[PDB]
Parts: C-alpha cells; structure tokens; sequence
C-alpha cells in the first residue's frame, strides 16, 4: 500500500508536468504558425 | 480609400504592433526621450525646406 500510494503520487506529478509541457508546446506551435502568416 | 484593415493584418507583424494603444508618451520614459530626437529631426528638415 505504501509503494502504491507513492506510485500514484509520482504519476500525478508526471501527468501535471506532461500537460504543462503540452500547453507550452502548443503555445510555441501557435507562435510559429503566426510567424509563417 | 486608404489601407483597409483586411490588407493590414495580412502581414503577421501588424497585429503585434498594436498592443500599445496610441498615446502621448510619458516624461522620463525611453519613448519620450527618443521622441525628442525625432522632433529635432523634423525641425531640422523643416528648416532645410524653408531654406
């Protein structure tokens, strides 16, 4: 149970980091798309 | 019929040049500091034209 709770905490933090990276990448993509305009 | 809005925003830099609203600058700022240089250039051009 202790290992499982630690794994869930790490997974939640990983998902948060991944979604922040995703939104940053989308922002950069939109900026480059505007540049190509 | 001058330059319309549709042709203005085609260039990608036009929209990013309008974030600052039209203003009268502000004493002590860089824009006001260099607007004096621009006004000096305008004045010397006017003097040359009058000559």
């Amino acid at each position: 149970q202790k290992r499982k709770e630690m794994q869930l905490r790490q997974e939640e933090e990983r998902r948060r980091r991944e979604e922040e990276m995703m939104i940053r990448q989308r922002e950069m993509e939109e900026q480059m798309r505007r540049q190509r305009e | 019929d001058g330059l319309p809005e549709k042709l203005a925003q085609k260039n990608p830099m036009y929209q990013k040049e309008r974030e600052t609203p039209p203003r009268f600058a502000q004493h002590g700022t860089f824009e006001y500091e260099y607007s004096q240089r621009w006004k000096s250039l305008d004045e010397m051009e006017k003097q040359q034209r009058e000559q």
